[PDB]
This record gives structure tokens, sequence and C-alpha cells, in this order.
């Protein structure tokens, strides 16, 4: 109870120093390695060096059992505050990965940070998830007179002047691949597959829409990533499926143009858009069978 | 007279023989014979015979020149019974004459009357009246003989003795003889007259007019009236009848003696205290005092006019007697000041005109009397008349008296509204102040108490807030705002209005704020709003205000209220689970709080943060049931 | 009754003070007084025929009238006898 006596009180000396990191350091940016962090990040190195420093006054053995409790808790405490002092959470996220680069002992700190990001991605996903089905829902209720507004004032401006420019600030091209993949695969196309039917007229409406989607999901820096081009090619192929009479459709399959379509998906796309005939039949068994022979 | 004629005459006299007795009387040649005959007639004539039958003695004597011997001769001729009486031996005749003359003289001496030769008829009528009255007890038994007399002495005796005695005897059913009444002292005679079966003004008036006034006028002295009747022992002034008899006797124009006015005053001055135990006492005293005339010597150095002036204020002084009024002159200056202040306060009650004030001026330190007058108008809420009087007279009320009456009205007021009669009177009272700036705080107090009356406010549970209670909150004006937030749900979101009320309370109560901007008071006020909003389920507005509180320089003093937002749980949330959005907000405020809270609280604040972060990590943010 | 008693008292007093001449005068004076009271009682009964004044008179004065009449007659007779005896002595 002597050892407990000092451990909570030096917890106080670092916390006073954290409140003491001068306020103007959370708003100014310093150049450091190339990434740019805020002026406080480098001062920040001292606090967690200083926690190891404060341990010398009775070390481990006398401290081993709560250190992880006490270490993780301190990492958690610092993390929460700087979100309210560092306005731009993306500016915020970059600082935090840089700190746990400098000293790879800040385990909880990365968990907090990676989850902080997961959140911000989901925020971007949720807002975008809402618009697309809704425009698609909008298309759904008035085939004849769609309100193209859903796309026009909020979704694309979001992407071009809001969603996407935000994502540039975070700089990690593996992740953007995860986001673009999300919209194309899990959002847009899947809802489209699950309508009861995609009216003959709805498809062209839908055709005007998605293409508008391609226009806002083009990230030139990524022409170099494989699935980025495969998503954009595929979507390019999806609009084309949507506005053709049956004969052009078999022609594509054979051309490998169904490279990005499962036979399951190829037939399902056949099943949703056009009425039952042998014509749909000869073509469907042909694709599953040529797919069978290969 | 001839001895034989004297004996014969006595027989005719005792028989009531008017003819023979008148003929003998007209035959008498000398005044000595007439005197001897009138003595015999006075005693020996039958007392019950008509007084008119002896009226022949009042007629002038016709000297018919009949000799006594010729008359004696005719009488003995006509009545043979006289022979045995008149024709005896000389010694028998002398014995008869001497026995009869002794009886006649002894009878007259028994009445203390001597018939004088110079006044023979007057003394005969008086003697005969006493002889007859000794038998009949009628004091007017000789009225027919007296009415035929031209003697002023007999008329004065009739008016002064006989008529008073006849009225007294008829009134009391007494049979007092003239001789007994004339031998009473003047005091005893007046004492017999003052025996009244009932003491009423009508009875006393009849006795005065028909007994006492004629008797005292005949005696030539009114001294028996003041000694026996008109004294303090007979006039205790303890009944309306005794007082009205005193007023009636005090107005009699006889007697013009200084002793009357002294005795009248001694009755009023000794017994006038009993008058306090009449339709209008002041008017009765005024009428009595006016009846003395303007003789200042009677009044112990106060003029008639000064008494009449002083009488007008007796009701205002609660003084009911002249002796207590004179005693006020001997009282000290403090007692005199108190009485004069009561006079002015009583005279100025109700609706008054300028003449009411002029009457007090005619009666008239004047400054102290005027102060008591103004205090009485203030006391009675006569503000319209007070404002009119102050504007016309130029008299100023002392600011101390104004402030005393302000607090009197303010402390009685039932509520703070300027519609309340006592709040109106308190406000009117402050408008009399010559310098409003020196007492600005009293107007600030009226203003804030009116503002507070528009809200639901209670001093204690079940006790209404009165204006007077505002002074109890001087040590903590925030407690009024705390009670306002609890009782008025519309104020919970209106921080500007409650901050304005708090600034007005500090101004009115002369409480010094922490700084010019009320920085600490506003932080505390914001803390009380957040606490009240959380207690009422309004997490949104509590959160918005806790973001304003956390950015304040003194936010560390209020860390508990900020922490309460970070741990808030609404029992009406779905499944009693914190909505996911609210978890982000609570994390939101708890780690801003980690930068400002006391270092000793870091563990508790971090534990709430980690509990919310763990809960958030369990949620499927894609299919969030608690969104 | 008071008047009858006062007349009776005065009469017997005056008779007791002391020649038949004195008692003759006292009885004659009382006879004249009683005659005046009689005349008054008769007048009252004439002015009001319902008055008992005559009966009151007879009740109160009859014995006194009888006594006075007897004494007056006795003394008048003694006066005459003394005179007749004197006249015979002179003859």
């Amino acid at each position: 109870i002597y050892t407990t006596l000092k451990f909570e009180s030096m917890m106080q000396q670092r916390v006073i120093q954290i409140r003491s990191i001068p306020e103007e350091e959370y708003h100014e940016l310093v150049s450091v390695q190339p990434i740019q962090v805020s002026v406080f990040v480098q001062s920040a190195a001292k606090v967690f060096t200083e926690f190891e420093q404060g341990c010398d006054t009775i070390g481990r053995s006398k401290v081993e059992s709560i250190y992880l409790y006490k270490f993780n808790l301190l990492q958690t405490a610092f993390f929460a505050m700087v979100s309210e002092k560092v306005n731009d959470w993306t500016q915020l996220y970059k600082d935090v990965r840089y700190l746990y680069t400098e000293n790879p002992k800040l385990l909880q700190l990365m968990e907090l940070n990676s989850r902080r990001l997961d959140l911000n991605l989901n925020l971007i996903k949720k807002t975008i998830y809402k618009l697309v089905n809704d425009q698609l829902q909008e298309l759904k209720d008035n085939e004849r007179t769609p309100d193209w507004d859903i796309t026009i004032s909020s979704l694309l401006p979001y992407l071009k002047k809001t969603a996407l420019p935000t994502l540039y600030k975070l700089e990690d091209n593996t992740i953007l691949v995860a986001l673009i993949r999300y919209i194309v695969h899990d959002l847009v196309i899947d809802n489209i597959l699950h309508w009861r039917v995609i009216s003959e007229k709805s498809s062209e409406n839908l055709s005007e829409f998605i293409m508008l989607l391609l226009s806002g999901l083009e990230i030139p820096r990524l022409n170099l990533i494989e699935t980025y081009r495969h998503s954009r090619e595929k979507l390019g192929i999806l609009s084309k499926i949507l506005t053709a009479h049956l004969k052009d459709i078999l022609e594509m399959f054979y051309e490998g143009e169904f490279f990005l379509f499962e036979t399951d998906e190829i037939v399902q796309w056949i099943i949703l858009l056009f009425a039952d005939t042998p014509t749909r039949r000869d073509c469907i068994d042909e694709i599953r069978r040529v797919r069978e022979e290969a | 007279m001839n001895p034989q004629l004297y004996l014969c005459a006595s027989v005719f006299i005792t028989r009531g023989d008017v003819k023979s007795v008148s003929e003998i009387y007209q035959g008498l040649q000398s005044d000595a014979e007439r005197l001897q005959y009138l003595k015999l007639l006075c005693v020996m004539w039958p007392e019950l015979d008509a007084p008119t039958n002896i009226s022949f003695v009042l007629k002038d004597i016709e000297l018919n020149g009949m000799d006594e011997s010729s008359v004696l001769v005719s009488l003995i001729q006509e009545d043979s019974s006289l022979t045995a009486i008149s024709e005896m031996d000389v010694n028998t005749i002398s014995k008869r004459v001497n026995a009869l003359a002794s009886y006649v003289e002894e009878t007259l001496i028994g009445f203390n009357i001597h018939i004088r030769e110079t006044h023979m008829l007057e003394d005969f009528i008086r003697a005969r009246t006493l002889v007859v009255n000794s038998l009949s007890k009628d004091a007017l038994c000789s009225l027919e003989l007296l009415a035929n007399s031209t003697s002023k002495s007999l008329v004065s005796w009739l008016d002064g003795i006989l008529k008073p005695l006849d009225h007294l005897n008829r009134r009391l059913d007494t049979k007092l003889s003239i001789f007994q009444f004339e031998n009473l002292s003047a005091q005893d005679a007046v004492s017999e007259m003052w025996k009244l079966p009932v003491k009423e003004v009508s009875v006393v008036r009849s006795m005065m007019k028909y007994e006492v006034e004629p008797y005292l006028k005949f005696q030539g002295s009114y001294t028996p009236f003041y000694e026996v009747i008109f004294n303090p022992d007979n006039f205790p002034l303890d009944s309306i009848n005794n007082f009205q008899i005193y007023k009636y006797l005090s107005s009699q124009p006889t007697p013009l003696d200084t002793k009357f006015n002294e005795t009248k005053w001694n009755i009023l001055y000794s017994n006038g205290k009993n008058l306090a135990s009449l339709p209008n006492l002041v008017f009765e005293l005024e009428s009595l005092i006016k009846s003395f005339g303007d003789d200042s010597q009677i009044f112990s150095g106060i003029s008639l006019n000064e008494w009449l002036v002083n009488l007008k204020f007796m009701n205002a002084m609660d003084i009911k007697d002249l002796k207590s009024l004179k005693k006020l002159q001997n009282e000290d200056s403090v007692v005199q000041t108190s009485y004069f202040s009561i006079i002015t306060q009583n005279m100025f009650q109700g609706h008054i005109d300028i003449k009411t004030v002029q009457n007090v001026v005619e009666f008239i330190t004047n400054e102290l009397q005027t102060s008591i007058l103004l205090e009485s108008l203030l006391k009675l809420g006569k503000f319209d008349i007070l404002e009119q009087f102050v504007s016309t007279s130029g008299v100023k009320i002392q600011d101390k008296v104004i402030i005393q009456h302000f607090w009197r009205f303010f402390n009685i007021a039932s509520n703070g509204s300027l519609s309340d009669p006592d709040m109106k009177n308190a406000n009117r009272t402050l408008n009399l102040l010559s310098n409003k700036e020196t007492h600005s705080n009293l107007y600030d107090i009226l203003t804030i108490v009116d503002r507070l009356s528009h809200y639901s406010l209670s001093f204690k549970r079940g006790m209404p807030f009165k204006p007077a209670h505002i002074s109890e909150f001087k040590a903590n004006p925030m407690e009024i705002v705390e009670k306002l937030l609890d009782l008025n749900p519309k104020l919970r979101k209106n921080i500007e209005v409650t901050f304005d009320i708090l600034k007005e309370l500090y101004t009115a109560l002369q409480v010094t704020p922490s700084d010019k901007d009320f920085t600490k008071e506003y932080s505390k006020l914001l803390s009380e709003h957040i606490n009240n909003l959380l207690a009422n389920g309004d997490f949104k507005f509590a959160f918005d205000q806790a973001i304003n509180l956390i950015e304040r320089p003194d936010a560390a003093e209020h860390w508990v209220t900020i922490f309460q937002v970070g741990k808030y749980i609404d029992p009406n949330w779905l499944d009693a689970e914190i909505p996911t959005e609210i978890i982000y907000l609570q994390l939101g405020i708890v780690s801003k709080l980690l930068h400002i809270c006391p270092e000793k609280e870091y563990e508790v604040i971090t534990s709430q943060w980690s509990g919310l972060e763990l809960e958030l990590s369990t949620r499927n943010l894609i299919s969030d049931k608690y969104s | 009754d008071t008047l009858s008693d006062q007349l009776r008292k005065n009469y017997y007093r005056d008779l007791s003070l002391f020649d038949p001449f004195y008692h003759y005068l006292i009885s004659t004076k009382l006879a004249t007084n009683l005659n005046t009271v009689r005349k008054l009682a008769i007048k009252d009964n004439l002015d009001d025929p319902s008055s008992d004044a005559i009966d009151r008179y007879q009740k109160n004065f009859s014995r006194l009238e009888e006594s006075v009449s007897s004494i007056s007659f006795s003394k008048a007779s003694k006066l005459q006898q003394k005179y007749d005896a004197y006249q015979e002595s002179q003859k």
C-alpha cells in the first residue's frame, strides 16, 4: 500500500504534463519523417518515454501485475482528449499512427486508432449506403419520372468534393481499394440483384444513374491497383448488360466479357431483366454449359 | 271700649253675626277702641267662616256719631240673652273682660304677632291669616282678604311665603303651617323644597318657579340656593337627568352673584369627569361655556375663545373633560408631541378638505406636529392627498420616515406584483424621495420582486414567496434560480432569462459578483441548468450546454456536472440500452473532461470512458438495433 | 277625620283651660265652625249628587255636634239662671 501510494500520484505528474502540452501544438503542423504531423506529436514522445522513466522509482517485480492495466489505461486517457483539441480526425488519425511507429509498445493506442478509423469509414459507408438504395429506391417508385436529385446534389458532390478528398488525406492505397470495392460490390450491385424484377424501363433509369456513379468513383492515382480497374471495368460491363437486346448478350460471354460475371450471376442477370422464353433458355443453358465444358 | 259693649261684642263675634259686628265696628270713635275690637275679632271670629264676612273692616269708617251707650242699649233690647252677660256687678264684668282680654292677647303672642295702631289693618290681616291657618292648614285661606288689600307688604308676603308654602304642601302632601314655615331657617325651607319624589328637569323647573325663586326673592338672599341645592354634592354629573338639571339651573338668569359662577364652575371642575360615563358632549360644553360671558377670571387664565378652540379637538385627543384638557398644558414636551401627533393623525383620517387643515392651523413644535400629520397620511395610504399637500405646502418628509414606511408596506405585501395594494403603496412611498439615485436599490428590489411574481416560486414547501423573503436569499441568490428551474419547466432552456434574473438579484440585494462579467456565477448557473435538464430527460440540451461549460476557464470546478452528462442513462431508452449515437457523445464529453478534471478523479472518469468504448465495440454498426 | 280630630282636640283643650260665659263662647264658636262644615257637605252633595259628603259629615261630626249642643244649652241656661237670680236680688 506504499507502492500503490506512489503509482497513482506519478500518474498525476504525467497527466499534468499532458494537460500542459501547450494548446497551440494541436493546431500547428510540423514537418517530420514524408508525413507531416502536428507540433505536439514530437513533444508527445516525451510523456510515454517519461512513463517508462517514472517506473524506475521501484521498477517491475514490485509493479509487474498492474503495469498492463496502468499502461493501457494511460494510453486510453491520452487518446480521448486530443480528438477534441485536434479538429480534423484525419489530421488526428495520421498523428496517432506516427506515434506508435516511433515506440511500438503503445498497443492499446493503435487499437483505439484503428477502430477510430473503422468508424470513420463506416460513417462514410453509412451515408453512402443510404443515398444509393434511396436513389435506387427513388428510381423504383417512379420508373417513368425518376427524381435524379438523390444522385445530383448529395451523393456525387459528397464523393468528389467531400467523401473522396477526405480519403486522400489519409494516404493508404490498400484501404481506398477496400472502400471502392465496398460501393461497387456490396452496395450498388447487390441491391440491384435483389429487386423482384428490374423493370425493362427501370434498367435505363438505372443505366443513367450508375454511370454517373463511375464518374464520381474514378481515382486516377489507382489505375495501377488490380481490383480498382476490375471494379470499373465490371461496372462498365454492368451498364452495358442493362440496355441491350438478347442477341448482344451471348456474344459477350463467348468473348470472355463475362470474365467478371459468375455463371450464377450471368444467369441471374438474365433471370431478372427479361421474360421467360426458350430464347432466354438457349442462351442461359449455353452460358452455363460453355462454362461447363471449359 | 265700654266693658259691657266689649262683652256683648264678643258674643256677636263668636256667633259670626256680620250685621251686629259691622254696626259695632262703624260705631267705634277712637283708634284705641278699634285696636281692642280688631284684636277681639281676630281671635274670636269663627275660623271656618267665609273671609269675605269680615271684609267690612277694610271699608272706610263712616263716623255715624252713634254713641257706644246707644248701640249697647239697642243690642240688649234685641237680644235678651246679653242681659245676663252685661248687667252683672262691676267686679263680675271686670273679671269677664280681663279673662277674655288675657285669652285674646295670649293667643296673639302665641303667633308672635303684635297688632300695631300704625298698621292696624295690615297686622290684623296677617294675625287673622295665622289664626285661621293654625286650624285649616290652607296657606291661601285668607286670599280673598289679601286680594282686597293695597299693602305692598301683604302682596310680597302672599307671593314670597303663602304661594310657595301652598305649592310645597300640595306637592309633598305636607300640612306645614304658615307660622311653622316662617320660623324655619332659609336653608331648612330650601331643603324642604329640594325634597323631590323624582329629580327630572320638569319637576325642578316647577319647584324653582313656584317655590324657591319667589321665596329667595322675599328673603332677599340667594345664598341658601347655592348652599343647599346648587352644590357639588347634589350635582355628581353621573346621569343624564342630573346633568340636564345642572344645565337648566346653570342657565337661570337670577342670581347675578359671583358665588353662583364659582359654584357652577366648582360643580363642573370637580364632577365633570363623570360626564365621560348626551348626543354631542362638545356642543353641550360649548353651549355652557358660551353662557358664562367673556369673563377670563373664572377660567384659570384661559380665554372663552381659547376654551372654544380647545373644545373642537377634545374628540381628536380622546379627552372628555375640561380638567384633563387643562392638565395637557402641564404635561412634558414628549407627551405634548405625542398628543399633538395623535390629534393631527385623527383629524386627517378619511377624506379631508383644506378647511380641516386650516382648523388645525387656527388651533396652533409645528415641525413635529406637521411630521406626525404627514406620518398619519402615509400610515393610512392617503397618497393622493399627501402628494397634493407636499406640492402645495413645500413641506418635505424626512427620507428616514419615507424608507421606514416603504419597508412597512413592502413587508406586508402578499405577493410581488405591482398590482398588489401594498406593493403599489411601497412604490408610491419611494416616489416621495427627493433623491432617487441614493436609494436606487429599493427600486431594483421592487422590480425583481414583480418579475419573480410572474413565475411559480415558493419560499418553503407549501409557503408562497412574499416580497419580504427576498432578503433571506442575500447570502445565496442562486437558490432563487434553482427553485425557478424546478417549478417553471419553460425556464430550463432559457439560460439568458435566468442569467438576467440572477444579475438583477445581485443588483437588488447589493451582492458583489466574482467579476464584472459574472464569470463564476454564469458557470454555476450553467451547471444548475445541466443538472436540471438531466433530471428531466433532456440529454440533447444538457449535452449542448455541457460543451459550453467545458470550454469555460473555471470548468474544472464543475467537473461533477460534466461527468453526470458522460454517465447519463435514460430509463425510457429502448431495452434500457444507451443509443449508439449517445455513446459517441458521452465518450465525446468524458475525454474532454479528462483534460480538465482534478487528477484524483482520473480513474473514475477513465472507467466510464472505457465502459462506453467496450459497449460501442459490441454493437453491429451495420444493423444497429440501438441507433 | 283629621279635621274632626283636630276640632275635637282643640275643643276639649280649650274647655279644660277654665262663670259659664267662657264655655258658652267656646261652644258657640265650635257650633258655628260645625255649621260651616255642614254647609260645605250639603253644597258638595248638590254639586255632585253621588258624593258621600253628608254621610261622611254625619259619621265624623254627629257626636261632636251633640256634645256642643248639650254644652251650649247647659251654659246658656246657667247664664240665664244667674241673671234671673241677680234681678230678683236687685228687686
